[PDB]
């Protein structure tokens, strides 16, 4: 039997460690577990467990976890995970809302009302156990849910009226047994929404007049806390759904009323506050201070929210029950103690808990409400597999679908609002924390904290602000493996290059030790080998090292078309003061023999890489010459910029690269027919480095240089009329013709 | 512990160092029944002959003390 | 190969059609008395269509055979089972299944 | 309608000129409703007062270390409530409305005081070691609350309490915080002028990002002044060497380094404005 | 960082001993801790150098040392009040901070455990002496607690036992047996994916094949349980 | 870069060498020296700027001897010298 064991030992502590062994197996959501056990427990089977009076209480606890952890566990931590979240859409029944209920305006019901937040979606499935899938999602089906809702509060009925009685013999053991898993089973459907309408009211109607007037143990108070902080938070999302009703009426309001006065020299030109100043600068100056005659509609809202209230509600029965909890007796488990104090502090600063719910709140069309809550389905999905090894599939999956969302390029304030940012940072930090070799290489993570994040949001000096903040943690760990440098060399790096891509005031909050520490990882690579792509060990592949280091400072230190004079000269004292290249022209110096450095990849270029060396030190001098002090752009009297000027003409070696630059490997590669070889050879665009660093540094301040040089790319000059056949060099040597706007000067 | 003092086979002394503790008269023998400690002594009372004295062990922690036991080695009446 | 052992008559020729669903209440054993599955305690019952593979070969057959209304007594040899790697978790590795279905309506 | 940016504009009216009739509710009024004396027990400690719970959790939770100090809002709010419940601070009467001012305020911070809060507010310093966060700002202007005109008990109290329990990392901590604070740091400024065209054109952000933080390094040397206020000695002299505790330092001479500091950095701002005619009001506000 | 004395004569003038405050905070603490780390170390060599095959095997000083051993790393106990509990467990935590840092005895304390080639415990007993061979549950159990205590406070050395795989497989038995120390492993800490992942498909299979053969301990499913979701970071992960 | 002892099964085998080595080693002090005096009546005294007191580390019992190479590499409790385990220690200034 069962009711046997209420007197036998060595069985119930069994069979309670067994149930606590099936409700852990199927933790913290999951598919196989969760339908392979609804075959040793069923409904019924729980039913009739959940109803018997004389069941011990080690076994009542253990069968209402199982039951909470297999049938009702996954769509309930979603809404607990999606609660702060107060996305609300538009629609004719939105706006409909009324903050008060009528004019008697007394408290209102806290659950009883109309909500229209985005919610996740409601699916359970059937067991079968004669199919196909049903396993992927749709989690351990549906227990019934009419006979839960009305069994429930029929035996909690049962339950309070045994308590007010106050009998010596409860369901279970002590009183713990008989009230710690009916309020947790209740909590969890409170929290599923499923109690709505006369059931809630009919809910308040009993725990109100209620079952807080009697004596309580620690859990119950706790879990009665949780009660209450939940129909607080519902009163939150009542008051955040009305301002959005106001915040739709009156901008539209004021939207004809800023409209019609457009025009109708002058008062000021109005700032162009009508035109070009109709942004958030025109909501902060469009304030209900002192501004036409909308302002009273402002005003009595202002008073209708800050009433104290939605003393005259639920507020002042929660104040003082606590303070009677306080009262009692002194108070053990600290986490009750601090769930109180909050709780306590919730209700005396409702403005507190307004303008924390302000912010995250967001008006979504009702176009994409679909499209929406889609995009939420796969946050959700991502939070869940947040902080693997075959999980990474449902992650780059999730991923994946986000990419493809109209919602994330549309609404990039949405995006940053939902914080993916810390879930993607998380999810990468537990990914490559650990050292040794990042064990789960797959760098998605990275792609998505760049590409259309800081991309199609186009920052709006927010994203990439926000993006900013983690910048030393992404230069620190410069792991390997992405394919966007090709090969590996840099994962992170991209997404530090677009954390600081075009935002000048960025690239000026950059400090000087981010840039010491970077001129010290590119330091760090001083060697040199003749294997074909190594980096420690194992030559196997023959198809960048600094150079990925010298792309990133070039984008930290040119922004549009200007070059930062506070960075440049960090970075430039830095780069003098610790040599990088090893240059064989200059063989006793540190490096930079540019006369001898070229020719040698060039012949070492058809020989048993390639293109690697050249690209390297191209990047070292475009990085140079964008370094270099705008040649009398801002400013030509003096300080800091002939002491730069003469600094990098002395690398006499640097004042001649005609020999380089106008240099005849021109290669027409494709000729007459075949032979494009775009891997190895030097690129079109691999002496706009050296153009770069000329009209940068020294440029044609007389004619007799022209002259002395006569064509410039001469020999590309001859390739170019050779090329009147196209799909080869002719494609970017275009290009590179064009950007050789130096003639006209 | 045998202490000769020849520079090559150096002795131990936190074994052996001792730290006394509160002495009493006979006559205060305490143990009315019962009795924690509740000491009634100011301290630094200088230990005068026949006072009932305590030893502890300034490393082992412990007090000396004469056991229940016997044997030890040894073929007599003697602890 | 099926072994059915009809309990209670039915229609006596009503046989299910290629595009039809059998409405059953089965609850289906385990040798050894062990109740694996049941579908009449759900309060809800079995829809399949016959032919598109979305039950197992040996439920399939056996609708096959009991008339409308025809309450049955089915089993499973190994060979119309979930296979010798079994269903995971629930059905042990090469064993047998005894059914009882009672086929409801047929649509 | 679609980017109705309103709902976050309202957010600057609503968050501080509506908190003001808030902030002037509660405060004092819960802090006196939730300690009526000894409750009601109708029965030796009389169950203990529940803010006494509250300090009592709070200092326990500061004595669980972690080597890192958490951002619990509980912290946040209820350090304010004591701050706003202890500082409810023309020509009156000199010697009745001043002193009925000063008895006021020596009764509100016995009741705080009464119940172990001078140990929460030194335990909370010693745990962050030099970490400049909230938390550290938050009990800090707790502690200036509770030493507002130099009560002698509180003193007395956070004396015996360092001797008895030889906290060295107290000390250590606040000169962690004093070697953290911040400067004027012109080149902040020189970058800050040369900001989108000329001046905060694009006004994305109006961070000072110049003077950092002064409001919590004027909340610190304020502290440490009202440690010492009266002329109780007793502190200056532990203050100067601790020779209770096996390490010694000298907060008195990094309180001098500072002045240093700050006195460089405002002799390089000057000698900046040098030779210019006109004092813009950004130079005027960092000035001031 | 690794120098050497030498100066013969006169070496480097600029060069002096700086002490260092010994004295307090460690104090008698660390005294005990170093005295006592020598006298297990000396006692459990001199063991184990004799427990090389079969003068005699002491016994009666095996169980004082171990009976001192499991009173020194005691739990603090509930019943006492929050600081003097906190005390208490940090003074715990630097002894056995101290004990694994230093001379490690817990890598030699397992080759003490290694003996279990008497699997009789009649034969051996009487072929090496007289009685032992059964206190070996006390060793087990009080240094499987030693070193969960050990890992407990700031994840000491969690890769350190998970590194011993092949002497987990040899502590995966099932032979007069106690689960504690997996269990206890299991519970304290993930730390690196190993202590959570190299429990393979064998290892668990073993695991059920103990639960089978033996009969219902009801301690097994307790490690089954912490071998699922362990502090809450086994949210998928 | 105190002076420490090796350990890790290296000690109690080789068990002489000193490594003038610091780091973690420091805080979880392995590293640590008990120091006992020639006098046995009032042994701990204050002790002035200059007496000789043998020393022992805490771990192994090997007590601190010098060798004739002007370097320590320990020696054993049961074994040691006369001149070259006094230690006596040295006041601010040098040359006796």
């Amino acid at each position: 039997d069962i009711l046997e064991l209420t007197e036998q030992e060595e069985l119930l502590q069994f069979h309670y460690h067994t149930l606590r062994l099936y409700s852990a197996v199927c933790a913290l959501g999951n598919h196989r577990v969760a339908h392979a056990l609804c075959s040793h427990v069923d409904e019924p089977q729980l039913l009739y467990a959940i109803e018997n009076k004389y069941m011990p209480g080690l076994l009542r606890a253990g069968y209402y976890d199982l039951l909470i952890d297999i049938h009702l566990s996954s769509y309930a931590t979603a809404r607990l995970m999606m609660n702060n979240e107060f996305i609300v859409p538009m629609t004719e029944e939105t706006k409909s809302i009324t903050l008060f209920p009528d004019e008697n305006k007394k408290h209102g019901l806290p659950g009883i009302g109309l909500s229209t937040s985005l919610r996740p979606r409601m699916r359970f499935s059937s067991p079968s156990f004669v199919s196909i899938s049903n396993d992927c999602y749709q989690y351990s089906p549906e227990f019934p849910l009419d006979i839960l809702k009305a069994k429930t509060i029929q035996m909690l009925t049962e339950a309070v009226k045994e308590g007010s009685l106050h009998a010596r013999d409860p369901v279970g053991g002590t009183t713990e047994f008989l009230f710690v898993p009916l309020i947790k089973l209740f909590y969890t459907l409170l929290i599923m929404g499923i109690f709505h309408n006369e059931d809630l009211k009919h809910i308040l109607q009993l725990i109100e007049p209620g079952l807080l007037q009697m004596k309580l143990p620690e859990p119950v108070k706790l879990q009665m806390c949780l009660l209450l902080q939940y129909l607080c938070d519902c009163q939150v999302r009542h008051r955040i759904e009305a301002i959005v009703a106001f915040s739709d009426d009156f901008v539209a309001k004021l939207q004809d009323n800023q409209r019609f006065r457009y025009n109708e020299l002058l008062d000021f030109h109005e700032d162009l506050m009508t035109h070009c100043g109709i942004e958030l600068d025109e909501d902060g100056s469009l304030d209900g201070s002192n501004d036409l005659t909308i302002r009273g509609r402002l005003l009595d809202l202002v008073e209708k929210v800050t009433y104290l209230k939605k003393c005259s509600s639920l507020q002042q029965l929660i104040s003082e029950t606590m303070v009677r909890w306080a009262q009692e007796s002194v108070i053990e488990d600290p986490e009750l103690v601090r769930a109180m104090f909050v709780l306590l502090h919730r209700q005396y600063d409702g403005i507190g808990g307004l303008v924390r719910a302000l912010p995250k709140t967001y008006t979504i069309n009702g176009v994409s409400v679909e499209d929406t809550i889609n995009l939420l389905a796969s946050l959700g999905q991502i939070r869940s597999l947040l902080s693997g090894k075959e999980e990474e599939k449902l992650m780059i999956r999730g991923l994946g679908d986000i990419m493809n969302n109209k919602v994330f390029y549309q609404h990039p304030n949405l995006m940053r609002a939902l914080g993916m940012h810390e879930t993607v940072m998380e999810v990468m930090v537990n990914v490559l924390g650990g050292g040794e070799s990042k064990e789960i290489t797959f760098p998605k993570m990275v792609a998505n904290c760049c590409r259309f994040l800081c991309y199609f949001c186009r920052i709006s000096r927010q994203n990439q602000k926000a993006m900013f903040d983690h910048l030393s943690y992404l230069l620190e760990n410069s792991s390997v493996g992405l394919a966007s440098p090709a090969m590996r060399g840099s994962t992170p790096l991209d997404v530090a290059a677009a954390s600081v891509m075009d935002n000048n005031e960025l690239a000026l909050a950059l400090r000087e030790p981010d840039l010491e520490k970077v001129v010290r990882y590119l330091a760090g690579c001083g060697l040199q080998s003749c294997q074909m792509l190594v980096s420690k060990g194992y030559p196997d592949i023959g198809w960048v090292e600094g150079e990925r280091y010298l792309d990133f400072l070039r984008f930290a230190v040119f922004c549009n078309g200007e070059s930062v004079e506070e960075n440049a000269n960090v970075v430039v004292r830095l780069l003098i003061r610790r040599p990088e290249c090893f240059g064989p022209a200059l063989r006793g110096e540190g490096g930079n023999g540019l006369l001898a450095a070229m020719e040698e990849a060039i012949k070492i270029a058809e020989d048993p890489m390639g293109n690697a060396i050249m690209t390297f030190y191209a990047a070292l001098i475009d990085l140079l010459g964008r370094c270099a002090p705008e040649m009398h752009l801002i400013h030509a009297g003096k300080g800091e910029a002939i002491r730069i000027r003469s600094i990098l003409r002395s690398l006499g070696d640097l004042v001649g690269v005609i020999s380089i630059a106008f240099q005849m490997p021109t290669i027409a590669k494709d000729g007459k027919v075949v032979e494009p070889d775009m891997s190895a050879g030097f690129c079109p665009d691999h002496k706009a480095a050296m153009v770069l660093f000329l009209d940068r540094v020294y440029g044609i301040e007389v004619q007799d240089f022209l002259l002395h040089l006569l064509e410039v790319g001469f020999l590309p000059d001859l390739r170019a009329a050779a090329s009147l056949s196209a799909t080869d060099m002719a494609l970017a040597l275009n290009r590179y013709l064009c950007t050789a706007v130096l003639p006209l000067l | 512990e045998s202490t000769s003092n020849s520079k090559n086979v150096p002795p131990d002394l936190s074994i052996c160092t001792f730290v006394l503790e509160q002495s009493l008269s006979v006559r205060a023998l305490q143990e009315m029944l019962a009795n924690m400690k509740t000491a009634q002594g100011g301290g630094h009372r200088t230990l005068l002959y026949g006072h009932a004295i305590l030893l502890r062990h300034s490393y082992s922690g412990m007090y000396l003390c004469c056991l229940s036991t016997s044997r030890s080695s040894t073929d007599k009446l003697a602890f | 190969g099926v072994e059915i052992e009809t309990i209670s008559p039915g229609d006596g020729r009503t046989f299910p059609k290629k595009g039809q669903t059998c409405v059953v209440h089965y609850t289906g054993m385990l040798q050894n008395g062990k109740k694996f599955d049941s579908s009449r305690d759900r309060n809800k019952p079995f829809k399949f269509r016959i032919g598109k593979q979305e039950v197992i070969k040996g439920f399939e057959e056996g609708a096959a055979q009991m008339s409308l209304g025809q309450r049955a007594k089915l089993t499973c040899t190994p060979d119309v089972a979930y296979g010798a790697t079994g269903h995971p978790g629930v059905i042990p590795p090469n064993a047998t299944l005894i059914f009882d279905v009672e086929l409801l309506n047929l649509e | 309608p679609r980017h109705r940016a309103v709902n976050l504009f309202l957010q600057g009216y609503e968050k501080s000129w509506i908190e003001t009739e808030e902030h002037y509710f509660e405060d004092k009024l819960i802090e006196d409703l939730a300690k009526p004396g000894a409750e009601l027990p109708e029965e030796a400690m009389k169950r203990v007062d529940p803010l006494h719970q509250l300090i009592l959790l709070f200092s326990r939770t500061a004595l669980t270390e972690k080597c890192k100090l958490e951002e619990d809002f509980l912290y946040m709010a209820y350090a304010d409530i004591m701050a706003k419940s202890c500082h409810d601070e023309e020509e009156v009467k000199s010697f009745e409305e001043k002193e009925m001012e000063k008895q006021k305020l020596l009764y509100q911070q016995a009741r705080l005081h009464d119940r172990g809060a001078a140990e929460m507010v030194l335990q909370t310093i010693s745990a962050s070691k030099g970490e400049t966060g909230p938390m550290v700002a938050a009990t800090l202007k707790l502690g200036i609350a509770i030493l507002n005109g130099g009560n002698s008990t509180v003193q007395q109290k956070m004396l015996d309490y360092l001797k008895e329990k030889k906290d060295v990392g107290f000390f250590q901590s606040l000169a962690g915080l004093m070697q953290s604070c911040s400067v004027l740091d012109l080149n902040a400024f020189e970058r800050q002028n040369k900001a989108e065209g000329l001046g905060m054109v694009t006004e994305e952000g109006s961070g000072e990002k110049v003077l950092q933080d002064d409001e919590f390094t004027c909340d610190l040397f304020r502290f440490l002044q009202l440690l010492c206020e009266g002329h109780n000695s007793d502190f200056q002299n532990y203050l100067r060497t601790q020779t209770g505790n096996n390490t010694t330092v000298n907060i008195i001479i990094s309180t001098v380094d500072y002045l240093l500091r700050v006195q460089e950095s405002i002799s390089d701002f000057y000698w900046y404005y040098s030779g210019k005619d006109i004092i813009d009001e950004q130079g005027q506000r960092n000035f001031s | 960082i690794q120098r050497k004395a030498i100066m013969h004569h006169e070496g480097h003038m600029d060069d002096g001993l700086n002490l260092s405050r010994s004295q307090h905070e460690e104090s008698r603490t660390a005294r005990v801790i170093r005295s006592t780390v020598f006298l297990f170390n000396r006692f459990i060599r001199g063991l184990d150098a004799l427990s090389k095959k079969v003068i005699d095997l002491p016994i009666e000083s095996v169980s004082l040392s171990l009976q001192d051993l499991i009173g020194y790393f005691h739990p603090p106990d509930e019943h006492l009040e929050h600081e003097d509990k906190q005390n208490r467990l940090r003074a715990l935590k630097n002894r056995q901070n101290l004990f694994q840092e230093e001379g490690m005895i817990n890598l030699v304390l397992e080759c003490i455990d290694r003996l279990h080639v008497y699997s009789s415990a009649a034969h051996f007993a009487d072929v090496a002496g007289r009685e032992a061979g059964e206190s070996w549950k006390s060793i087990l159990n009080s240094l499987y607690e030693l070193l969960a205590a050990l890992i407990r406070g700031n994840r000491k050395n969690c890769a350190q036992f998970s590194g011993s795989l092949d002497w987990l497989i040899s502590r995966l038995e099932r032979l007069e047996a106690s689960s504690g120390i997996l269990e206890v492993l299991h519970c304290v800490l993930v730390e690196s994916p190993e202590a959570l992942n190299i429990i393979k498909e064998g290892h668990i299979k073993s695991i059920i094949s103990l639960l089978d053969k033996h009969g219902r301990n009801h301690k097994v499913l307790d490690v089954l349980c912490s071998l699922c979701v362990c502090h809450g970071v086994a949210v998928r992960s | 870069e105190c002076l420490t002892v090796p350990s890790g099964e290296h000690g109690e085998e080789q068990r002489r060498t000193v490594h003038y080595e610091g780091g973690a080693v420091s805080v979880h002090a392995r590293s640590l020296w008990r120091l006992e005096t020639l006098r046995v009546a009032w042994s701990g005294s204050h002790i002035r700027w200059g007496q000789p007191f043998r020393l022992r580390h805490v771990t192994t019992g090997k007590y601190l001897s010098l060798m004739e190479d002007k370097n320590l590499l320990l020696m054993d409790k049961e074994k040691a010298d006369v001149k070259s385990t006094a230690f006596a220690f040295r006041s601010s200034k040098e040359k006796l």
